[PDB]
């Protein structure tokens, strides 16, 4: 029993140790010395090993990702089969089509790691019994089926999400026992030596919101590393811990690191000289300013210490990451004016402060800036910590986004961020244009809910045009249907072929509407012309065909 | 659409026979080259390349239940069942979507010529030809409205910028008529007419090219 | 209007069209081992039943059509 453990360790599996080291573990050293060490030594390598390729990016050797999501009665999908890619999944489909509840499942199916890695024990989120029920659904149950991939030892991790509406004879039930256990691994060697936990986030609608620039939401917790947790799969990325933690390391930059720690030792020098004025009377800020001391020492030793990189080093990283993939903003500064502490950027050369940023400029700010804080602050031991595992769920992209602007947004994102399994929803073609084939899972707008499995576009889309990704992909014509003036090269040519190829009594008159609607240089009118003389001299050739003929 | 050589009839399907089996009983396979050799693996209905295919009756076998064993009946179609709904064109359309339709007022490409009923502009919209009236016309609108040639968007735009792809081509090649001679001109539409069989799109670029 | 192209300026496989052209002029048709080769990419890459491979095609009969103007033009040449 021990020994088929052992040897399944030694064929390779990260689970088979994990029992070993916790039978192992709470007994005395002597009967435990080089048995626990050689199962955590194994167990952290294959954590922790990767290796740098020809083109330089750190690539771990135990890559974690999601292979396939299963939708059994949920909300409008009867029995959906969806297979995901390791780098980038792209799921495409009209309004109406089930593509923000698919992120929604895996979201949901997240938390349950998320807070199985926060805390012991923990439980994430469950499915609602209102809405996601399929309400044509007979059955009364939903269950959202999920399996992740961890590298060789570890080919798949289950988990099945349950959720029956109220009045059912058999209350169904989740099996998220395999996420409690990859996450149990995962904090319990984490608790006791650093690792590089991976980044669960989600990017939903309510990013888009604006922002307040007063916010004084609570001092102090914003620079410990499980707070980079902290309402990840919500839906809205969390720009104030973001501005916070920037505003905390803009003051660590330009007085704790530069010339010592000094503001805080300047107001003990204050306690040390008003401390033997005579009467004390100074209670309230004695004790108050005691345990800042203690703050500062018991958590920005693990920033200044082995375990986390430093902190000149994380604002200069994530101020890359900014101005890397946010496209107009090149650099991003504080300001510390008299009473106020305020972010300020240089967009197209111009100055501008945060909150006065548009709104399209700002909402990808937002995304980038908060991701870029998480893989920072949950993965230390890289020289780039924006090289760390994940999987990352944003809705539509291309939100707020100019076509100038859509047309990098991905390849910058997959260019910083190599080893996040992105999952985006868009709905623009140009978008489509910078995406692989094989990328993209899409809808068929006859969808009634009972596809088993969502399939590639059948033409190739990394290089198409935008009127052929829009025009074979998504199911929409260039030109409007709905518009009388579109149809008019349509109406001259059965109105040019009516009379065998002659601008008599109505063809002329449609082309004087062509050229005054169109102009003079455009290219419908370019098209009428060519037309017009290519079947003047059609004439020619059919009256030469005839003296050949008879 | 073109002109389908029928040229001979299977041996597979003559020993099994209507009404005491189904169509499902028949394997697939042994059909399909013999049809292929004279569609050039090509649904004749959006006049359209089979990437994937299967077998469409021209008549509806559930209206007509001793009709599927005469050979007369099997084409191919653009586009296979196996989709979980299919597409919206050429056989899948008919038997899913559309409505109720006659069965003389649909054209059949075994004999009847298409070029003289329906006319593929530059556009890539398809129009009645000129100077139709009465049952054919009425047939040629209803062949059109089951077809769903003026239809769907992935048939329509392909179409219409494999038409619009070779503008340049016609204009370059009809503008040196006075340029060339008679035989060594019209050596040029033989030259077309052995190119444009290489293509998805024939009777759209042979009204593109001549008329 | 938007000043934005039809394909993407920051992809590789975009130009392979518009250079196609460029290389098809400077060797003013009889596509060489270079032309043919691109020709490869452009089938692996886009499929048979793609604009690109279209365009690619018309392109190359009408340079190998005017190159037949040329030979036409070599007999009365000299
Ligand atoms: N609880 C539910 N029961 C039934 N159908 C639902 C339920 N929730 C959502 N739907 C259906 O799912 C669709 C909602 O769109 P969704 O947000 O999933 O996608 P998107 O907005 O296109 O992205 C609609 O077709 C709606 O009828």
């Amino acid at each position: 029993m021990t020994k088929q453990y052992e040897r399944k360790a030694k064929g390779g599996n990260l689970l088979s140790a994990f029992e070993l080291y916790q039978r192992n573990s709470d007994k005395a050293p002597g009967l435990g010395e080089m048995l626990v060490g050689e199962w955590f030594e194994m167990c952290r390598d294959y954590i922790q090993d990767g290796h740098v390729d020809e083109s330089g990016i750190f690539r771990p050797d135990n890559a974690f990702y999601l292979r396939r999501l299963t939708l059994k009665d949920f909300r409008r999908f009867s029995l959906l089969e969806i297979k995901l890619e390791e780098d980038l999944t792209v799921i495409i489909g009209n309004n109406g089509k089930g593509k923000t509840s698919i992120l929604y499942a895996i979201a949901k199916t997240l938390s349950w790691f998320v807070a199985n890695i926060l805390k012991e024990g923990g439980s994430g989120q469950r499915l609602s019994e209102m809405t996601d029920i399929k309400n044509d659904a007979e059955d009364r149950y939903s269950d959202v089926s999920s399996t992740f991939f961890f590298g060789k030892g570890l080919k798949s991790v289950p988990i099945r999400l349950s959720r029956s509406a109220l009045g059912t004879a058999e209350r169904r039930d989740s099996e998220v026992k395999p996420a409690k256990d990859l996450a149990d691994i995962w904090r319990v060697i984490n608790e006791v030596n650093t690792i590089n936990l991976p980044t669960f986030a989600l990017y939903n609608v309510e990013r888009s919101q604006p922002f307040n620039r007063n916010i004084k939401d609570n001092t102090g917790r914003r620079e410990e590393r499980f707070d980079a947790y902290s309402q990840t799969l919500g839906g809205a990325g969390r720009f104030d811990h973001f501005v916070e933690w920037y505003i905390y390391l803009h003051k660590r930059t330009v007085s704790d690191i530069s010339s010592s720690i000094k503001e805080l030792e300047q107001q003990v020098n204050d306690l040390q000289r008003t401390v033997d004025g005579g009467m004390v009377s100074v209670k309230s800020l004695l004790e108050q300013m005691k345990f800042k001391l203690s703050e500062a020492i018991e958590r920005n030793d693990a920033a200044v210490s082995s375990r986390v990189l430093t902190e000149s080093v994380q604002k200069s990283i994530v101020e890359k990451a900014i101005c890397s993939v946010v496209p107009s903003i090149s650099n991003i500064w504080v300001e510390m004016i008299t009473g106020s502490d305020l972010v300020k950027v240089t967009n197209d050369g111009h100055d501008v402060t945060i909150d006065q940023l548009s709104d399209g400029l700002r909402v990808f700010l937002s995304l980038v800036a908060d991701l870029a804080r998480r893989m920072v602050m949950l993965n230390p031991l890289l020289e780039n910590p924006l090289e760390g595992r994940g999987i990352v769920l944003i809705d539509q992209i291309e939100l707020h986004l100019h076509p100038k602007w859509q047309q990098e947004v991905i390849l910058n994102l997959r260019s910083a961020f190599p080893n996040i399994q992105f999952i985006i929803t868009t709905h623009s073609p140009i978008v489509l244009s910078t995406i692989e084939k094989r990328c993209i899972r899409e809808f068929e707008p006859n969808d009634d809910g009972d596809q088993s499995f969502l399939d590639s576009p059948d033409m190739q889309t990394k290089g198409s045009e935008n009127a052929q990704i829009l025009e074979q992909v998504m199911n929409v014509h260039s030109t409007p249907p709905g518009i009388a003036e579109s149809h008019w090269l349509g109406n001259f040519e059965l109105l040019l072929l009516d009379n065998s190829g002659e601008l008599d009594n109505h063809s002329q008159v449609l082309y004087d509407q062509i050229k005054a609607h169109f102009g003079i240089d455009s290219i419908e009118l370019k098209k009428a012309d060519s037309l017009i003389r290519i079947n003047k001299m059609k004439n020619k050739l059919n009256k030469i065909r005839a003296e050949k003929g008879k | 659409m073109r002109e389908l050589a029928r040229l001979e009839r299977p041996e597979i399907l003559d020993q099994y026979i209507a009404g005491q089996n189904d169509w499902m009983e028949i394997d697939q396979s042994a059909v399909w080259p013999k049809l292929t050799e004279m569609q050039g693996g090509f649904c004749a209905y959006c006049e359209c390349r089979l990437n994937r295919c299967h077998i469409e009756h021209f008549r509806p076998r559930g209206k007509f239940p001793a009709l599927t064993f005469i050979w007369n009946n099997l084409f191919g179609s653009c586009g296979d069942s196996r989709k979980s709904g299919g597409w919206s064109r050429c056989g899948i359309y008919k038997d899913n979507g559309a409505g109720a339709y006659n069965a003389d007022d649909l054209i059949k490409p075994d004999e009847e010529n298409p070029d003289d009923y329906l006319l593929f502009l530059t556009t890539g919209e398809v129009v009645p030809a000129i100077g139709l009236t009465g049952r054919a016309l009425k047939k040629a609108q209803e062949t059109i409205r089951v077809f769903n040639l003026n239809g769907d968007i992935k048939l329509f735009g392909s179409r219409r910028t494999a038409v619009q792809a070779i503008m340049p081509n016609v204009e370059y090649l009809y503008t040196l008529l006075e340029e060339f001679d008679e035989d060594d001109w019209n050596e040029m539409l033989r030259d077309e007419l052995e190119k444009i069989e290489s293509d998805e799109y024939k009777t759209a670029l042979k009204h593109a090219w001549t008329f």
